[PDB]
């Protein structure tokens, strides 16, 4: 994978050769931070992998350390980027 | 080259996805849908067959699931380089609705849309020893994890 951004010291990555996700960033920053409030220490993600963008749909996959990777989850936002900030 | 096959077949795989929909104002043939929780379990057998069961909960305003769909699946699977090529053979849906928010036709549509995403081929990325990521051509993705 390749980096997109970092939020609360969690690396937000995206696939190699992925489209431009920079138009989502404020929504990504917010949805990572609002997730961290429930997930401290050992529950905190070691990365988030973003995908989507095309067709007004963003996907964030939360990766926890492999000791507790049963907490791994996909959050999908079905909102245009202007709406997406209000969803989180 | 079957490295990827050893990973998929060695384990049963599980996932959760929450879909949050504030573009709900753009589709009333889905109805008052605000949120969707999907929990899934899948095994890929060395046969070249898989089986999958998914629990879909639909939410309106209630932090209560207005409607639950159980979708059970069976099919063929194959690999080509990093791509997992699925081929569904049967999709069974059984529904439960404890609410007047959702109509039969809206649950049927949402069942058809989960059937449309289940049919698609997906790039497999190994995230760690317990974790894989599936990515579709439409750039949608899901993270799967395994217990033991």
């Amino acid at each position: 994978f390749k980096p997109l951004t970092v939020v609360d010291g969690v690396a937000v990555n995206m696939p190699n050769n992925h489209p431009d996700l920079s138009n989502w960033l404020p929504s990504i920053e917010l949805c990572v931070k609002k997730y961290n409030e429930k997930h401290t220490g050992g529950l905190k993600p070691i990365e988030v992998i973003a995908t989507g963008g095309q067709n007004n749909q963003l996907t964030l996959n939360y990766i926890h350390s492999p000791e507790v990777s049963g907490e791994n989850i996909t959050l999908r936002i079905v909102a245009n980027p202007n709406d997406a900030i209000k969803v989180c | 080259d079957f490295k990827l096959e050893q990973v998929l077949t060695s384990r049963e795989w599980q996932s959760k996805m929450v879909s949050l929909i504030k573009t709900n104002s753009n589709r009333p043939a889905m109805g008052p849908l605000s949120r969707v929780d999907v929990t899934s379990n899948v095994k890929y057998l060395p046969n070249g067959t898989y089986l999958r069961v998914s629990i879909v909960k639909l939410f309106s305003d209630d932090n209560s699931a207005e409607s639950v769909i159980n979708i059970s699946e069976f099919g063929e699977w194959d690999i080509s380089d990093n791509y997992l090529l699925v081929t569904p053979v049967e999709f069974k849906d059984i529904s439960s609705n404890q609410s007047k928010d959702f109509t039969d036709e809206q649950l049927q549509l949402i069942t058809q849309l989960f059937k449309m995403d289940a049919q698609q081929s997906r790039r497999v990325d190994i995230v760690n020893e317990r974790t894989i990521l599936f990515t579709s051509l439409s750039h949608g993705s899901t993270v799967l994890f395994s217990n033991s």
